[PDB]
């Protein structure tokens, strides 16, 4: 949400300029001012480094949540950014490996669909029953029906 | 605490915690150093692949025993086989378990005192007990008389028990057992064009061996049937293709333990020192031997020996005694069982060989009382 | 080879851990405010004999746990 | 398929998981100082004559040496455990390392800086 | 600082710093007198023309390849490549480099020793290291296990590995490669009425094979195809006009690699070789190796080879057995790929032959323990 807002609220008019050469070639002219994300596939491209176009299309799904199809330039600003790699350090390791045991209360050294689930029913977060099947491919990446250190740390993987 | 009750044998290594019904951790007791060179650099290759793993890169490595016959030959080898044992294949720091080894009977002493050396400074136990392989296989049956024949796959021991009281002048211990039979099998293998060389493919043999021969029920017919019909031929598939057809291979196999002059030893085979050590004992017990006699270890296993025995003693024995051969389903492990159950015991509690005693009187102190 | 390396290693230890014992040949005073000094030497020996504990339980479980990931390599 | 909502998932169970560490170390540190109080037991010793200052004495003597051997033993074990976790450690880094790094590299960092030179 | 990873190959020679993902500088390895006489003064004619330069003066040339199978036999020559490669196109001093050098497997000694010292003496290199060409196209696969057809423009060579243990006695190494091809392309177009004799036309004729030649599924269906209808003339135009039109002589030239008793070979196809190479191997390691058969080298881009070797091998191996051949589009660049890794990577560090190592053994070094 806003939380990119901020995140991209530490750049300052250097590389808005830049951005605004790139979306200069974007706002081509003969419009209406509503500017689409028609050009964001090669925008995205104007250097070179282009994620995949399934997160690119989450990137354009992502924002004007309004549905007004019209991309603020702070939008841009933040969904350009975005490929810019912007994370907050995704917690320590040690910190993780303590979050795992913690998530090993059962101490077997996995997880089964049952630990994740209490794990997130604590939470108390809604959790649909299309997900959980979302979350057995996230976590038994190994089709073990378990959730192991790998496992769980590629599922946590830089993720704060 | 609960104590651990591992069984060295000879070609599989049992352990597992006392009071259960079957070991934790069974895998073969081989350790292989590789023997290429090796090119690739930083990809992690060990100097030596010990228990289980050596069973699937054996395509590179030298596997070799480390116990030949009961007798334990490379005590290097032997100390890191106990190493994975204890802390890979049941996590748990010996410094804190009491041990019941197991030891075939008539063995050098020497072995026997270095292990218990072994076992109380390296592995710095509480306390371990040295036990005979036989009475434990008696005890899983239940009994408490019995002959137990314990073939296991070094060495073929056969102790008789009467009403607890064991008759020290009756064991008869044979050096035939499984491995010699394995060395038999791929020696006759080579009859039909397959051989096999290598100290890998040792295992293959054994594996054809486990899977298709078994022991007939009257020699001199089967020899003649499978010279005749196809009706035994049975096929079995490589480690890479290639199937291959054992014929009269089958039971010319295992019939090695009813004639050890195949493999040019002299003894009598399994069904004769079996009533000779019967034959030793005094007159009045040999009735309850002869209705009470046990199968043990993994090579009594073969598909048709309880009846093959059977026929041959009930040849041997007077017509009037009944000849009765037990063989439970859970023949390979009974030893282990047996080991559980006594080290369950109240009154086996006393038993062990405490560290301080051995402080005071050194190794030698497993052949006093503390047997 | 810990027959008498390490026995003796851990008794030298011992020898030395042990300080002056000297005390209630004083007067009364200064031996009760040290006795209760060494109550508490005790008191905070047993609180981080205990933390000691705890700690070897946790590296006890990480070492449970990188075990369980070297075996989940096969 | 949402990723964006797991994203969510993720980070809401991050920072429940970091109070629930939380609130378990405070339990353990409550637990910690509540048995210590409970084994290790205060005397009052006023107004006493100096015989029972001398048996006073003698047991903490023969209770810190006591205390110092369990901790010698604990501190061996920890030395051992911490020498077998630096070790595994090391042994599960170089079978990650030989697992990823081959699939590390610089691609295409001057590949496409050959347009037109030649 | 980072490593120079060049290889010497024979035909192209590749070479860039290490941990990129292609070859900086790729051109092919020729070093060509002028001969004629030359009337222009003045015109800044120089006395030879090396590298992608003699590509573009060939008319007037005589371009001869310094490095003939594997080995290399002009040494001159070869120093005069490697020094414009290092000055001219890296244009980077090896004062204060590492290189790694590549090797054909069972090459003589004598070559490996001269290189290790021209590299220490003539250009001064900080520590150098030679490694073989196989290992290196594994590298790049990102496996561990495989058996690799490493067929270049110089010798095709064939090196199983397994779990990082390269197998030494099961190096099969067979002297047709590219070479061989493009002289039998220029022999057999001889039968239209083109003719290619110069060693400039061998270039052209070089090129056709690149651009036309194809391997044939299967041979003699081809060979009836052709001879009836014609869509598979292709026509090509040549540096000067005058197009051709090749016939069956596109999937003739490239089927010399299976049947070598073409060009008066005795040795079998690259289909064979390779089973023979497993074969070699131990029994429970073949089909590890029969999964993972890994291709590479300039001459494995025919298209249709992926297919027409999986058939053959199919073929020739036990009916049960898996087999996949890995093709990936990056094979031109495999080895050197695989070389930027291995030069990438910590463990590797200390292996590089340090200079005052060669001061104190001499060039005997490479055969000792750094090899
Ligand atoms: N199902 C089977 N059929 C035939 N032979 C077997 C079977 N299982 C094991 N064996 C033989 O028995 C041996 C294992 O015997 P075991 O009882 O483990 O010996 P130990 O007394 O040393 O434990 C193997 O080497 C094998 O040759
Ligand atoms: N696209 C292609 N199609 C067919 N043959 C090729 C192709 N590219 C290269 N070759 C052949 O491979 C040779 C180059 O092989 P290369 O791998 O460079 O050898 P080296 O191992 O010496 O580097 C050339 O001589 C050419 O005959
Ligand atoms: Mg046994
Ligand atoms: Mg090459």
């Amino acid at each position: 949400d806003d939380i990119y807002k901020a995140a991209v609220e530490q750049l300052t008019e250097e590389q808005k300029n830049e951005f605004k050469a790139a979306f200069d070639i974007f706002v081509l002219g003969a419009e209406d001012g509503c500017i689409s994300t028609k050009e964001l596939g090669k925008v995205m491209r104007m250097l070179g480094q282009n994620p995949t176009p399934e997160e690119l299309q989450e990137m354009i799904d992502e924002v004007d949540e309004d549905g007004s199809g019209t991309v603020d330039f702070d939008e841009f600003l933040v969904m350009m950014v975005r490929c810019m790699k912007d994370d907050s350090k995704g917690k320590s390791e040690e910190e993780l490996s303590d979050l795992f045991r913690m998530f090993d209360k059962n101490a077997d050294g996995y997880i089964d669909l049952d630990e994740l689930k209490m794990m997130l029913q604590a939470t108390g977060e809604t959790i649909t029953e299309d997900d959980i099947e979302e979350l057995m491919k996230d976590g038994d990446k190994n089709n073990d029906g378990r959730i192991d250190y790998d496992e769980f740390l590629e599922f946590m993987k830089g993720v704060e | 605490t609960t104590a651990l009750v591992c069984d060295n044998g000879s070609g599989l290594v049992k352990a597992g915690f006392a009071g259960d019904d079957a070991p934790r951790a069974v895998f073969p007791s081989i350790v292989g150093r590789p023997r290429h060179q090796g090119v690739m650099v930083g990809m992690g290759q060990k100097d030596s692949y010990v228990g289980d793993e050596a069973q699937s890169k054996r395509g590179i490595l030298t596997l070799k025993y480390p116990i030949e016959h009961g007798i334990i030959t490379n005590w290097d080898d032997m100390e890191k086989i106990w190493h994975h044992t204890f802390y890979n294949e049941l996590r748990v720091a010996p410094e804190e378990h009491p041990t019941l080894l197991t030891e075939a009977p008539l063995n050098p002493k020497a072995n026997r005192e270095k292990m218990t050396q072994i076992m109380f400074e390296t592995f710095n136990v509480p306390a371990m007990y040295v036990a005979i392989q036989a009475v434990l296989s008696l005890y899983a049956s239940g009994r408490t008389t019995g002959i137990v024949l314990d073939s296991g796959d070094g060495v073929t021991h056969n102790v008789p028990i009467y009403e607890g009281y064991a008759l020290p002048h009756a064991i008869m211990r044979l050096d035939l057992a499984g491995r010699d039979l394995t060395d038999y099998l791929m020696k006759i293998l080579t009859e039909r064009g397959y051989s096999f060389v290598t100290t890998a493919e040792r295992e293959i043999v054994r594996d054809i061996k486990e899977k298709l021969c078994y022991v007939a029920l009257d020699f001199e017919n089967e020899m003649a049937t499978a010279a005749s019909s196809s009706s035994l031929e049975k096929s079995y598939e490589l480690p890479d293709g290639q199937v291959i057809t054992i014929g009269n291979e089958r039971f010319r196999c295992p019939e090695t333990l009813f004639q050890p002059s195949f493999i040019g030893m002299e003894s009598a085979g399994i069904h004769e020192t079996t009533y000779n050590s019967i034959m030793k004992c005094d007159i009045d017990i040999r009735k309850d031997l002869y209705a009470n006699n046990v199968l043990s270890g993994g090579t009594t296993m073969y598909p048709g020996i309880a009846d093959r025995m059977q026929k041959e003693i009930t040849a041997l024995a007077p017509s009037t005694m009944k000849i009765k051969i037990i063989a439970p389903p859970e023949r390979k492990y009974s030893v282990w069982i047996g080991g559980s159950i006594l080290a369950s015991l109240s009154t086996f509690q006393q038993m062990w060989i405490s560290k301080q005693e051995y402080d005071e009187a050194g190794p030698s102190i497993v052949h006093r009382k503390c047997f | 080879g810990k027959r008498q390396t390490e026995r003796e290693k851990k008794k030298k230890i011992l020898a030395e851990r042990r300080k002056v014992l000297a005390i209630d040949h004083l007067n009364e005073d200064q031996l009760r405010e040290k006795a209760k000094e060494l109550w508490q030497s005790i008191y905070n020996l047993e609180a981080e004999k205990f933390d000691l504990q705890e700690k070897f339980k946790q590296q006890k479980y990480e070492i449970n746990v990188l075990r369980n990931r070297i075996n989940d390599n096969q | 398929i949402s990723a964006s909502r797991k994203l969510q998932l993720k980070t809401l169970m991050l920072q429940i998981a970091k109070q629930e560490m939380e609130r378990e170390a405070e339990e353990r540190r409550g637990e910690k100082g509540r048995v210590l109080r409970t084994r290790c037991q205060p005397l009052e010793l006023d107004g006493l004559g100096f015989e029972e200052l001398q048996d006073l004495c003698r047991q903490l003597h023969a209770r810190v040496d006591k205390v110092d051997e369990e901790r010698y033993d604990v501190e061996a074990k920890v030395t051992k455990n911490i020498t077998e976790i630096a070790d595994l450690t090391q042994k599960i880094y170089d079978l990650r390392g030989k697992f990823k790094r081959p699939t590390l590299r610089r691609v295409r960092i001057s590949a496409d800086a050959m347009m037109q030179a030649l």
